[PDB]
RNA sequence: UUAGACGUUCUGGGCCGCACGCGCGCUACACUGACGGAGCCAGCGAGUCUAACCUUGGCCGAGAGGUCUUGGUAAUCUUGUGAAACUCCGUCGUGCUGGGGAUAGAGCAUUGUAAUUAUUGCUCUUCAACGAGGAAUUCCUAGUAAGCGCAAGUCAUCAGCUUGCGU
């Protein structure tokens, strides 16, 4: 089903998609990637502490993240 | 063999009902804590006096009662009480894994139900 | 005959009864008072119980 | 200007405070840090198996602090909850008490609250000195 | 002079405030300080019946309820004018303690 | 920021004490799956085994399984105290064990039989396949299955 | 009917017994969620003198509970009843799964003269049906419905019930 392990083809798939993204969350991740859930939520903070998402609101609920440029 | 909580059997009919308890699960444990005047004596004295009866030969007379609520000690092993079960006393010979059990776990108060089949 | 009240009365329906007919059903023992449900609403008027709301 | 703990968010402290016990390393938490449920209206055991302990310390010191005195029974009223008995309703539980006496003995000893008169404990000389400090620094985080 | 304590309780309203009023109007009859009457909260004891004998009929319920007035009125007077306001005031329904100190 | 990008030691499916253990969800719940294991046992045997609990079954190299299967069998001598034991004073020995994977529903078979050939009234109704608590029967309990 | 009692009292048992049908309900089928920490907010009330009631605080114990003391005949003490839903942060990640907790095993306690046909509480283990319920059918118009707990009655012990109360 969901993957929940990164295999090195998932990883170059995070870098060059989210970008794409505008709209990008946890729920955005495991859908239109297969990925585990909280395998997102340690991707949503992965893609902050090196710019590639911006947070405009951090809810321990709810993320939601848009893309920095 | 067999043996209760790692002590032989031979070694729970030379122990006196006291130390018997103080390896026994919580509710015997409290039972007897609290079982100052509980009449132990009159049961216990027929149950000793009716093992001389019997010489070496088959299980000795049996000693009837009413109190079901009565825990079992390594003193009555080998003997035979009939267990009252509301109407009526039953034979149930005391076997030595019996022990910590109550006299009315072994007597029936109900036929069960035998629902139709009249046959 | 050293049996015939032996039974102990200390908890329970069996020791508390009513204090006007001595019924074990329904008793009040609300701030002590220890009257059946049925006694207590002929006499509430008289022990200055009324009924207000 | 001078701060109290009053004028920190509650969560901000209480996670600021038990970062700083922990770096001092001595409370003498207990052997039995890592088996017990807190409750016996909890299901499983605090998840932060390292540093729960050192939250509650964080937590019963502000909690004195904001307080004239408390003692371990009105702490297992405060950090109980609701407890699932299954297929009958829903009712309070209070906490577990030895976690909670040997917080405020392993605080005594550390000399932040003290034993009080009308019972309980209050917080000491020292414990206002201390919670106040790090009180200061939770304002100026902010670079 | 010494420290006393009159402590009243009913179950009537106008029973009770003419006993207080005649407490306090002795009371500055020959002056004294008052500390004057403190009315305590209003107890309502409730009991709840179901209404019937024998549970027949739709499940109603009635309640009853007495109310417990309570007073009490701190003074401090010579100790030969502490027996006669105690006992002049006394009076059907209204309980009336004092307390030495 | 907790990317790994580890790739080839992760394993599928694993057996611990005869049981296929699920290799991709967290170590504590993977281990539920063995009977006499539950999530608060499985959870202090990981910790007294000291392993990262935020890991999957699909790490933990063979020494830490090898260390965790220590533990489940061997609980008293790893400073487990004997609350958490599954047998306590147990009917025969007066040791203390935890059953563990294909003992619990031996042992459970043991007690029932021992008390089945002593005919006492646990044994009957067990016999007969009835409620063997006190618990009423007119109304529930239906659909013996 | 009234002495071999239908009076009364004592030992036991039963009222709870299960192929099955019905009525009131409780818990659920999960992500508006479960779990773990952290925040922390009520109102109605009840409580012991020739009797052991409500119990603070210290100590012990994983817990249930134990023990040494204390306050209160009460707008004074329990008690600000620091209630629960709720709120914040984190773990889980659509999987009858970390939802659900029926059934069952072993132990430790508490009430009681007495707990077996589990009184009840706790600890570990066991992990059932249930994926939103057919024809039918109930209650309800604003601080109402619904969610959420709390006190009291019954009580020695037992609340999945009721009478109220607040959120």
């Amino acid at each position: 089903q969901h993957a929940v392990i990164l295999d090195q083809e998932k990883y170059d798939r995070i870098l060059k998609e989210v970008p794409t993204y505008r709209y990008v969350s946890v729920s955005v991740l495991v859908d239109r990637l297969k990925i585990g859930g909280s395998l997102a939520r340690i991707a949503l903070r992965h893609l902050e502490k090196e710019g590639i998402i911006k947070p405009i609101s951090k809810h321990s609920k709810q993320a939601i993240y848009t893309r920095a440029t | 063999t067999h043996s209760y909580r790692g002590v032989d059997l031979e070694k729970l009919l030379e122990m006196s009902t006291e130390d018997f308890v103080k390896l026994a699960p919580a509710r015997v444990r409290r039972r007897f804590a609290r079982g100052m005047t509980s009449k132990p004596a009159g049961f216990m004295k027929k149950l000793r006096a009716a093992k001389l009866a019997a010489p070496e030969n088959e299980k000795p007379a049996p000693v009837r009662t009413h109190m079901r609520n009565m825990i079992i000690v390594p003193e009555m092993i080998g003997s035979v009480v009939g267990i009252y079960n509301g109407k009526a006393f039953n034979q149930v010979e005391i076997r030595p894994e019996m022990l910590g059990h109550y006299l009315g776990e072994f007597s029936i108060t109900y036929t069960p139900v035998r629902h139709g089949r009249a046959g | 005959e050293n049996v015939w009240f032996s039974h102990p009365r200390r908890y329970g329906k069996g020791s508390r009864q009513c204090r006007v007919c001595s019924s074990h059903t329904g008793l009040i023992r609300k701030y002590g008072l220890n009257i059946c449900r049925q006694c207590f609403r002929e006499k509430a008027n008289d022990i200055g119980f009324n009924k207000f709301r | 200007p001078g701060v109290s703990v009053r004028d920190v968010a509650a969560q901000d402290f209480i996670n600021a405070y038990a970062s700083f016990l922990q770096r001092q390393g001595k409370l003498e938490v207990p052997g039995y840090v890592d088996i017990v449920k807190t409750s016996s209206g909890n299901e499983m055991p605090p998840q932060d198996a390292e540093g729960w302990f050192y939250k509650r310390a964080a937590s019963v010191a502000r909690h004195i602090y904001m307080r004239k005195q408390v003692g371990v029974g009105k702490l297992n009223k405060l950090y109980g909850g609701a407890k699932s008995r299954g297929v009958r309703p829903y009712k309070h539980i209070d906490a577990s008490g030895s976690i909670n006496r040997k917080v405020l003995q392993a605080l005594e000893k550390i000399g932040i609250v003290e034993i009080s008169p009308k019972g309980g404990r209050r917080i000491s000389e020292n414990g206002q000195r201390d919670l106040d400090r790090i009180a200061a620094q939770t304002l100026e985080e902010d670079e | 002079i010494i420290k006393i304590r009159i402590t009243l309780t009913s179950t009537k309203v106008k029973q009770l405030e003419n006993v207080s009023s005649n407490i306090v109007k002795n009371a500055e009859q020959h002056n004294l300080v008052k500390k004057g009457p403190v009315r305590l909260p209003t107890k309502v004891l409730k009991i709840s019946t179901r209404k019937t004998p024998n549970g027949e009929g739709s499940k109603t319920w009635e309640t009853y309820e007495m109310r417990i007035h309570k007073r009490y009125i701190d003074l401090e007077a010579p100790v030969q004018i502490v027996k006669r306001i105690t006992q002049i005031t006394i009076e059907p329904g209204v309980d009336v303690e004092v307390v030495v100190a | 920021s907790l990317v790994v990008q580890e790739q080839g030691s992760f394993q599928h499916i694993l057996r611990l004490l005869n049981t296929n253990v699920d290799g991709n969800i967290k170590i504590v719940y993977a281990l539920t799956t063995i009977k006499g294991v539950g999530r608060r046992y499985s959870n202090l045997v990981c910790k007294k085994a000291d392993v990262d609990l935020h890991k999957r079954a699909g790490e933990l190299t063979q020494e830490e399984l090898e260390r965790i299967v220590q533990i489940m069998q061997n609980p008293t001598h790893y400073k487990i105290p004997a609350w958490f034991l599954n047998r306590q004073n147990d009917i025969t020995d007066g040791k203390d064990y935890h059953t563990l994977a294909n003992n619990v529903e031996s042992k459970l078979r043991d007690d029932l039989e021992r008390l089945k050939k002593i005919r006492a009234h646990r044994g009957i109704r067990h016999f007969w396949g009835l409620r063997v608590r006190g618990q009423h029967t007119k109304t529930t309990g239906r659909r013996r299955a």
